[PDB]
């Protein structure tokens, strides 16, 4: 197989009856002024939630809607590696951004889901369940190029890539391929986990590259925004050759949206190569070499 | 089998967790 | 001082009001083999708790005494480095051992901790184990069992992080002595900082109940001092040498045995010349039980 599927898990626990979790850690990880919050969190899971990664967890938060009943759990992609952020296999993680926004009537919504979770306090218990899907697994191949494109908390299951790629010491697994991250935020204040990725930059200079598109500050040389697609079109010689690799697997989490923008310039790509993209695509998908996760 | 661990962070290359749990703000 | 005291912390937190961190991870360190359980715990601090290498941390185990008041606080070496174990400030490590003799009461309630529940912490306590200023000192550490604790700290801190005001350049020597090959507590973290670096830390572990010298003689930690005798005597002839002790009291006595016969060859009377270091700062001792 391409992808490490061995002995994958999913629905352990269903939202009828839910692993009871507990909040150990909670942060907000972006800064004072940025458009939007977001949060990194770690719950204990006592280890009885098999998860990898790659996987999402759905979190059932505390209340009832409307109509009397539970609310409707919620997906979430595991911004932690397999053995969580502690190396204990006792934790799992989130990175949540908290959905606020004004409607042209003025009114303000308020997620229900993500305004709990952002909430949660050391102590507090929270409902969980899963693991849930087998789309975003990493490639099997240890010298494989993976090409990660993510916008917001898209971060996420890159970020539990990485932590295993270039932290962790496995026995039937040591990355020695490329690895390629690009990541778009609005501003530099909405950055999540730089840090981190810094230091596996210098750690593995070689095999892993590291790219921010910050669209409402940074631009191109023509004055564009940068979205994470402008900043792709810098290096378009260089990843147009890695996509033509068997090899080569892409994924892209976040907003659905950020999907159109990377086409535009996949299209133009390929173009001048004398290739239909769309059609390009359709075969990397089957090849299991386009892997898209994009929520609304 | 490889031994068991005598240390809590044998999980990581360096020994020790690569960073905090409690990230820091851009 | 000698020692790194420069806005020292102790006793911000008093039993009267703890302060009240909660278990980020609690993980068996022993091996199954082992006769004994030792368990390496995190908490989390908020950064409330400003400690630093060397110091110890009260708790007051959850309870009532047969009167039905709180528990007196129990002290435990900090097995973690100023900035923890993530780096970050906020968590401070202990490394405890169950204690069976009856159970003993704070050391099993440490050990049942589960990630997630709340532990009362005092101090920080203690200034006798702080680590020398001198960034190019010469660090000798003898440790039994859970005596490895505040090597630890100063280890993780010499080794395992960068800091623009502290750059250890002089050589650190670890001394741990151990039932069992199973009880090594923390065997890979130094193994791992051997590697790193070669030169400025020297490792010799002494498992009594596997190892003999050439005489036959069961490998305590004063067995193994003994096949450097001549190094360490010169070592501990230099005023840039500390020495450090931890672990259960009853330690001392074998290690001065072997002592009173390196001493012994420079025309020294060890017991008044360990009086002299003890006084220079260069003899800090720490035993317990
Ligand atoms: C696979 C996957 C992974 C995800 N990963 C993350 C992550 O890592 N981090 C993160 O922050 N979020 C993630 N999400 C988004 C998350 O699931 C929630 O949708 C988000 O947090 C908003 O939730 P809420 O409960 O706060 O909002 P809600 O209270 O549910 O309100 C959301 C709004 O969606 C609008 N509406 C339009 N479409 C739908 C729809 N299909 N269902 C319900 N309402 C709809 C409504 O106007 C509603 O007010 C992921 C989603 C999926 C499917
Ligand atoms: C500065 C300092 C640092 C320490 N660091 C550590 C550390 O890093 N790790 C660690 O595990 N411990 C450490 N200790 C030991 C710790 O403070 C406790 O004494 C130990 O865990 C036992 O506690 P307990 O509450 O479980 O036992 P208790 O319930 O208090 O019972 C132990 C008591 O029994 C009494 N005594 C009677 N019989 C016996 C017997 N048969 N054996 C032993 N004592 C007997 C003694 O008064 C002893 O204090 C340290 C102590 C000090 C003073």
């Amino acid at each position: 197989s391409k992808k490490q599927d061995e002995n994958i898990v999913v629905n352990k626990f269903k939202p009828k009856e839910p692993y009871v979790g507990r909040c150990l850690l909670n942060t907000k990880i972006t800064g004072d002024d940025a458009p939007g919050e977001t949060w990194h969190m770690v719950f204990s899971t006592e280890g009885e939630v098999p998860y990898r990664e790659g996987q999402s967890i759905g979190i059932v938060p505390d209340g009832i809607d409307k109509n009397g009943k539970p609310h409707k759990l919620r997906l979430y992609s595991i911004a932690s590696s397999a053995i969580g952020d502690f190396g204990d296999s006792k934790t799992v993680s989130l990175c949540v951004k908290r959905l606020v926004y004004t409607n042209d009537a003025g009114e303000v919504v308020k997620g229900v889901c993500s305004n709990f979770l952002c909430d949660l306090k050391p102590g507090s218990e929270v409902k969980i369940t899963g693991p849930v899907g087998k789309e975003m697994l990493m490639p099997k191949d240890p010298n494989a190029t993976v090409i990660m494109l993510g916008t917001g908390t898209g971060i996420a299951p890159f970020r539990s890539f990485l932590w295993k790629m270039f932290f962790e010491k496995h026995e039937d697994y040591q990355f020695n391929g490329l690895a390629w991250l690009f990541l778009g935020v609005p501003t530099s204040s909405s950055l999540l986990y730089k840090e981190e990725f810094e230091k596996m930059k210098e750690k593995a200079p070689e095999n892993f590259r590291l790219d921010f598109a910050v669209s409402r500050e940074q631009v191109n040389d023509k004055g564009e925004k940068m979205y994470i697609q402008t900043r792709m079109a810098q290096y378009a010689e260089e990843l147009w050759e890695l996509l033509k690799k068997d090899n080569t697997f892409v994924y892209m989490c976040g907003l659905k949206g950020m999907e159109k923008g990377i086409d535009d310039i996949m299209v133009s790509l390929a173009a001048k190569d004398g290739i239909d993209w769309i059609e390009y695509k359709r075969t990397l998908k089957k090849a299991e070499q386009w892997n898209v996760e994009v929520y609304l | 089998k490889t031994e068991q661990p005598l240390s809590p962070y044998t999980a990581y290359d360096d020994l020790k967790p690569p960073s905090s749990p409690s990230p820091t703000k851009p």
